[PDB]
């Protein structure tokens, strides 16, 4: 079966704000990727192997609102731009990519999977370029291989006059590394 | 600071399905 | 006669 | 929710339609020049192409359009009218071999359905089954490129 995804919004601005302050979220969780927001931005967090990961430059060192109040980060790596929290009760976790693979697929905040060709250990060309706006808000999102296993997490856009041609990502290896740090 | 809040989800585990009438 | 849509299929499995 | 694949039927047969890039595509061998029904009355085909066994009206209500393949993978997946996914190896522009042959009835009513690539993107439209003794071992289809030119 092919990679397919769908999005669902679980709360709006006002609920998000309250939940951010109180740190107590009691909403049910489902899925591998969680759409996440701070008071400054929205990005994504991918659950890989029981751990909910995201881009440090988005999460900073903040805690994640949970049904039991705030939850401190398990992992924090400023240099590899990673932060990890225990995967929220209810989420399903992806597993790292076995057998490398050159054909990657970026899952966006809008639940679109777009082809990406690996051009190195941390960069891939967009088979079909898209405006930077399209990629906005999907940092921390997963880069999948044809099997649905996480290869990396979206970090940066290689923009050219408002259009992203390539994308920089953090390889799953860096996760495993960050974990033993 | 405040807490990162989950405002939605993206599900990949879903598979083709025939949308129910009701 | 006309072609009638008797059902729909969401490839992502979205129940929402 | 919105579906990309409609399960349509005429007085004589039931098949499928796939909305790609704004148009609800299906096989000429099932619809012909028939119109698609709607709340406002019947709507005429935007395209018809007997040579390609392709026809398409404007996308119905409660539908969403598929995106054409841009990776060009040959590891395809067929979606039947029952929403089953069948992996298919692309042998050619309009040909593909099932990765596991199925009885002929397993691919019935699926004409017009989509043939997706690993990314769930449209690679083509299931045109017909190439069976042997009643076992569908391969598939025939209308690549999206044709729909892209026709439109
Ligand atoms: C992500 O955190 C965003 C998603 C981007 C916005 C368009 C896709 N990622 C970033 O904000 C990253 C962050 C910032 C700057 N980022 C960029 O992607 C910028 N590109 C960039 O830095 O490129 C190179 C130099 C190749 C690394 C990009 C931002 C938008 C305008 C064009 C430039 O600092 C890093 C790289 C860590 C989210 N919030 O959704
Ligand atoms: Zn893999
Ligand atoms: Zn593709």
């Amino acid at each position: 079966a092919p990679i397919t995804a769908y999005a669902q919004q679980t709360r709006g601005l006002l609920g998000c704000i309250i939940t951010s302050l109180t740190g107590r979220d009691k909403n049910q969780v489902e899925g591998e990727v969680q759409i996440v927001s701070t008071a400054t931005q929205t990005f994504l967090a991918t659950c890989i192997n029981g751990v909910c990961w995201t881009v440090y430059h988005g999460a900073g060192t903040r805690t994640i609102a949970s049904p039991k109040g705030p939850v401190i980060q398990m992992y924090t790596n400023v240099d590899q731009d990673l932060v990890g929290w225990p995967a929220p009760q209810g989420s399903r976790s992806l597993t790292p990519c076995t057998c490398g693979s050159s054909d990657l697929y970026l899952v966006t905040r809008h639940a679109d999977v777009i082809p990406v060709r690996r051009r190195g250990d941390s960069r891939g060309s967009l088979l079909s370029p898209r405006p930077i706006s399209y990629l906005k808000g999907s940092s921390g999102g997963p880069l999948l291989c044809p099997a649905g296993h996480a290869v990396g997490l979206f970090r940066a856009a290689v923009c050219t006059r408002g259009v992203a041609k390539a994308v920089d990502f953090i390889p799953v290896e860096n996760l495993e590394t960050t974990m033993r740090s | 600071k405040g807490s990162v809040v989950i405002v939605g989800r993206i599900v990949l585990s879903g598979k083709p399905a025939i949308i129910p009438k009701k």
